[PDB]
RNA sequence: GAUGUCGGCUCGUCGCAUCCUGGGGCUGAAGAAGGUCCCAAGGGUUGGGCUGUUCGCCCAUUAAAGCGGCACGCGAGCUGGGUUCAGAACGUCGUGAGACAGUUCGGUCUCUAUCCGCUACGGGCGCAGGAGAAUUGAGGGGAGUUGCUCCUAGUACGAGAGGACCGGAGUGAACGGACCGCUGGUCUCCCUGCUGUCGUACCAACGGCACAUGCAGGGUAGCUAUGUCCGGAACGGAUAACCGCUGAAAGCAUCUAAGCGGGAAGCCAGCCCCAAGAUGAGUUCUCCCACUGUUUAUCAGGUAAGACUCCCGGAAGACCACCGGGUUAAGAGGCCAGGCGUGCACGCAUAGCAAUGUGUUCAGCGGACUGGUGCUCAUCAGUCGAGGUCUUGACCA
RNA sequence: AUUCCUUGUCGGGUAAGUUCCGACCUGCACGAAAGGCGUAACGAUCUGGGCGCUGUCUCAACGAGGGACUCGGUGAAAUU
RNA sequence: AAGGAACUUUGCAAUCUCACCCCGUAACUUCGGAAGAAGGGGUCCCCACGCUUCGCGUGGGGCGCAGUGAAUAGGCCCAG
């Protein structure tokens, strides 16, 4: 609509990088996300959700990878975006052998 | 049967008042730089097959 | 009051403390100031702002001499703001500052032809149980000899989109002078790329 | 809307078959005659094809195989017609619309190498 | 989500094993006991709603029993609830926590991870007995 | 020589004798909760079980879960359960053929809109030169719901129990608009995996067909909800009921006859959208300019500014239309780079009797995404398009 | 499938049942070859219920193909 | 997606089941049946070993989300 000269592409990446994180690299196999549970009243928690990598859906600030779980036996999946703030550290656990980008079957 | 259908015959008039928009707007022919018969612009002039050398054949 | 003229870029992620929140990047770009009007000259109070630059070669003799009479540039894009004034030109420092609601107006994506399930809502029906009407086409238009017609107004299918939004109190997130970057909180109507005017709260609490 | 980004008129097996084997044709014959539009959509498919025989490996050979189910032609790409094209940056095989039909009145074109 | 004819688990030894769901009432815990109805609609229960249900099966031996009438606190939608930081989580399976007119659990204690949303929803007690909070 | 019938579904819209919200008077109105009458139709008025039902009874909620009208609104819109065809059955009546206050199971509901009306979209002409672009707003539409909690205040009030007005804060529901960053859904050939068969001589590698994707797994753009974001407002003007100041006719009393003021979710304005065919056809800025044609072809003909035609395209679209480019070029394709999706290629090597594993290989492949680049095509060229009526008035030297 | 008053009454099942099941009986107008009552197996039979699955539904959404649209060829109809 | 008959006159329609081995299988019954009741398991490739051969059994190995791996291909039950 508005023809003017630019790369959209980009202007978006300017206004990313400055909400995008790295971590380890993993690919599915053992995770385990040292997470803070601020949220307890004032009281500033830690949780460590950890397990099996599922997806590692999008990029830049966007990017984030899912995580499935057995907890108490019923199963839990958490969904985190590289560079949420409620996340401080991630770490392999233990590199797996699969074949597919996505895991689903494993919901079963 | 042929559920609707339509309550009147329509004017002589009438037919035409909608054919108003029937005329069909002529070709812009335009004039070889070659052969100068009138060809179609953004074509092959059809007559010497040109299109600055010669496309189509003859 | 207060405004300006930009292209919506697209949206993404940021963060802001720990609240995770989508925003749309517009590039309010700069904007000349091609003609200012009073209401002892044009009837009324309000100014002549510009935007996309376009090639001179492309500038018919008419716009070329408006523009002149501010040599300004050829911009391709026009558009006036009521009660605003400033000198120079118009860009969003100094305008627009974090914080701010806002009310992103631009066209609405274009949806071409649609039916009434699409458009107004509808329900249409019966997908399994008996029919022809099955799901979309509206059910009866009105009653009978009595209003022998349709109102003017029933909803019906029509070309839904393409048209003038404006959604209001939008939290202006970050601003980026000097990129003429600003994203702003929320959804702003049109497609990548569009046209997209800020300005201030129409209506702010 | 509809802001997608192809073209068909027949199923999905068929575009294929079309393309395919329009692909073949023009580079069996560096010019074939056909509608202006069934031009356009094999323009680009024969090119990208061309630029995968222009690696002349075994590899982009056998790409290649799967879209020209016949040898002589395959050969013919691979090491006459993509060879030659090698100092271009790919690009080239032109459209030359002609005059309107009678039969049907639809405008046919020329699709050349 | 959770809405009428969607039968949950229990998550407590209320007694009542599954529950199948009667109404979405739009979940008032507050003031003095549980506030009432926000709304007479409201057409999905989420994690920390709460509803009205049908017991539809109960343990030999328990408080509550089949063809009881409770309310229960949602607590596992295998739905997706959607946290500030952005993050999200879902359970396998959907779970609620039968319980009383001030909102605590019929039951001695929880079973299997509650939402923390529960937390935020001022559901104290049942948190309380709740052996996580995801 | 035919005005289709009950109910439902869908789509509505209107009256108020208002169900709920809003304003009030009185109360046997302590507060809180009510009753009642008056003002008031802006908006709103749940989901189930039983019944063909309308009704109604009940479950579970709600601010509420209103009553009616529109051919008991709406079948050239759908259903077809109910009932006013033919089959069959029971009870009952009839000697019968048959019948019915009845009950029961069965039983074809007709592609093609002329006119008006309606929603969208163009063409023409007009709007006293010919054009490019920016607008005023006459008028018209959309919207117009409500809870809960907190503060004030555990105050006023009340023996107490219980427990506010007013004002001020948050946070839901349903609805609607926009949107696709997110979470998801799809993605009909973008990638992979698998079977059977036929083929490419064979092996190996591939293709077809097993839907109109053979099946499975996954999935960019796009489009999309159960996903996001925002909104129903404030203030204002005039009012309803109602309440009041000043105040005679009745040296008192009186909201009244002079006069004046306060006062509702309602009226008008305000918010978003449309809008000068508002033929009363408006305003502003800019551009092109005053040509040619002997009472024989009386008017059209070159042309300017400008635009169309055509080509290549589009987050625009049924068509038209709208936007962008069209070599003074980055418009689209291709091509290069990157991105993302698939998940490790062909080949060879090595391990193994083999099936397979491993390595070269974070391979290989590649729709729709970001840039770059003159490789392809946007060639050439045609058509159209002004010289501006008259009257009065005002100004110029 | 013979009951009008009638959704009879109680029980069953359902959160809630004008229907269904079981009893009762006051059989409007059951009943013994116009057969009475019962019965395993058989039913594109009719009724009520449950498990399972599901776009039947909450609500729709994306995708495909054939029409619908547009150009060239041929070119009806009922109605009036 | 989530839910799962809330649809609705009626789950109408459309899913699910769906072949062949094996384990297993009720009330009731004229003992025949009800029964494919219900339910559960297996199913491809390679190698060795034996079998009556096509084929199959035992054991071990292998690959994928999945092996009647694509087409043909019962949804089941309770009561009336
Ligand atoms: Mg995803
Ligand atoms: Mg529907
Ligand atoms: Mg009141
Ligand atoms: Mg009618
Ligand atoms: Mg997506
Ligand atoms: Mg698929
Ligand atoms: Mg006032
Ligand atoms: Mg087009
Ligand atoms: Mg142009
Ligand atoms: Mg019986």
């Amino acid at each position: 609509q508005t023809h003017i000269k630019i790369n959209r592409g980009e202007l978006l990446r300017g206004i990313e990088q400055d909400h995008t994180r790295q971590l380890p690299d993993f690919r599915p196999g053992d995770t385990v996300r040292v997470d803070t549970k601020v949220r307890e009243g004032n009281r500033t928690r830690s949780q460590a959700f950890e397990g099996v990598v599922i997806a590692i859906n999008g990029s830049g600030s966007r990017k984030s990878f899912t995580v499935r779980k057995i907890s108490f036996g019923e199963g839990v999946e958490r969904v985190f975006p590289f560079a949420s703030p409620l996340v401080n550290q991630v770490t392999i656990v233990e590199r797996g052998k699969v074949r597919r980008a996505k895991l689903y079957y494993l919901r079963e | 049967a042929k559920h609707p259908v339509p309550k009147k015959k329509t004017s002589k008039s009438k037919r035409d008042m909608r054919r108003s928009h029937h005329a069909l707007t002529a070709p812009n022919l335009t004039e070889c730089p070659q052969c100068h018969g009138k060809k179609l612009s953004h074509h092959i002039c059809p007559n010497c097959g040109y299109y600055d050398g010669r496309q189509v054949l003859a | 009051m207060k405004g300006i003229l930009g292209t919506k870029i697209g949206m993404t992620q940021i963060w802001k403390n720990d609240r995770a929140i989508p925003v749309t990047v517009v590039l309010a770009g700069p904007c000349p100031i091609v003609q200012r009007k009073t209401a002892q000259t044009d009837g009324y109070e309000a100014v002549q702002i510009g935007y996309a630059p376009k090639a001179e070669r492309k500038v018919n003799k008419p716009m070329q001499g408006h523009f002149a009479k501010a040599g300004v540039a050829p911009t391709r894009i026009l558009r006036e703001f009521r009660g605003f004034a400033p000198d120079g030109d118009s860009v969003n420092v100094d305008i627009f500052a974090e914080g701010e609601k806002i009310d992103a107006t631009g066209t609405s994506k274009g949806k071409g032809t649609q039916g009434v399930m699409k458009r107004w809502n509808f329900a249409g029906g019966p997908a399994s149980h008996g029919s022809k009407k099955w799901h979309r086409r509206p059910g009866s238009i009105g009653q009978r000899k009595t209003p022998g017609r349709v109102y003017k107004g029933k909803r019906m299918a029509g070309h839904m989109g393409m048209e003038r939004v404006t959604v209001q109190n939008l939290e202006v997130v970050e601003i980026r002078a000097g990129e003429n970057l600003i994203l702003v909180k929320g959804a702003i109507p049109g497609a990548n790329g569009g046209l997209v005017v800020l300005r201030s709260a129409a209506k702010a609490s | 809307h509809g802001k997608a980004g192809r073209k068909l008129n027949r199923n999905s097996s068929a575009r294929v078959a079309l393309a395919r084997a329009q692909a073949t044709a023009l580079l069996r014959e560096g010019r074939i005659q056909t509608t202006l539009t069934k031009a356009k959509e094999l323009r680009p498919f024969v090119e990208q094809l061309i630029t995968t025989a222009k690696g002349g490996d075994l590899h982009s050979r056998r790409l290649v195989a799967q879209d020209i189910h016949d040898k002589d032609v395959v050969r013919k790409v691979m090491d006459e017609v993509a060879p030659k094209y090698a100092e271009r940056p790919g690009g080239y095989t032109r459209i030359l619309r002609v005059g309107t039909r009678r039969g049907d009145g639809v405008t046919m074109a020329l699709i050349e190498l | 989500m959770i809405m009428p004819q969607s039968r949950l688990d229990v998550a407590d030894n209320s007694g009542a094993r599954e529950i199948m769901c009667i109404r979405v009432l739009n979940s008032g815990i507050g003031g003095k006991g549980l506030t009432t109805g926000g709304g007479g609609n409201k057409r999905y229960a989420h994690v920390g709603d709460i509803i009205v249900a049908s017991v539809k099966d109960a343990a030999p031996r328990g408080a509550v029993k089949a063809g009881d009438v409770v309310k229960a606190v949602v607590v596992r939608t295998s739905h997706a609830i959607k946290r500030a930081d952005g993050s999200t989580i879902r359970f396998d399976r959907n779970a609620a926590v039968i319980i009383n007119n001030q909102g605590e659990p019929r039951g001695t204690r929880v079973f299997g991870p509650v939402a923390r949303e529960l937390r935020d929803r001022r559901f104290m007690k049942i948190v309380s007995l709740a052996p996580e909070v995801l």
